[PDB]
């Protein structure tokens, strides 16, 4: 079991999102996804760097999924830098994290 | 990794309008300015190498 954490910034309902958190009918293989709902106002880089690199210390996780509902023009680039410095895959889903970029580090 | 933590929690808060990139102790290294120009480039702060 590898913990998967989801982070979202903005106005949203925690219970509505958490209703479908434990809804993946993955009985074929024992994935056991320990989905954790994380909500924090982390637009600034300081909040992101002090939270992303602290998650592994508390909870043993090898995968992070990021979502957002803001129109930031450079959040995707600054969030991509953590992926380059680590080996934990991260996926941009919603908001500025899904904006286009030219190239990625190898 | 500590560069982003150290640069933006100790330098940008001190009202700096220009930042100079350091020099790697080993010339074959590369990641001396790559953390400096990322965090400092968020706020359109000129950086000199």
């Amino acid at each position: 079991s590898i913990g998967i954490a989801v982070i979202l910034v903005g106005t949203s309902d925690e219970v509505a999102i958490k209703d479908a958190h434990e809804k993946d009918d993955f009985h074929h293989l024992s994935v056991v996804p320990r989905v954790e709902l994380v909500a924090m106002n982390e637009t600034d880089p300081k909040s992101i760097i002090t939270r992303i690199c602290d998650l592994m210390s508390d909870r043993k996780i090898q995968g992070v999924v990021f979502a957002d509902d803001t129109d930031q023009e450079a959040i995707a680039q600054i969030l991509d830098f953590i992926s380059a410095q680590t080996l934990t895959p991260i996926l941009g889903i919603h908001g500025g994290s899904s904006m286009i970029m030219a190239d990625k580090d190898e | 990794i500590q560069m982003a933590l150290s640069v933006c929690e100790d330098l940008i808060s001190s009202q700096v309008y220009a930042i100079l990139v350091s020099h790697p102790p080993t010339p074959n290294d590369h990641f001396t300015p790559t953390p400096v120009s990322y965090t400092a480039g968020f706020y359109r702060i000129p950086v000199l190498g």
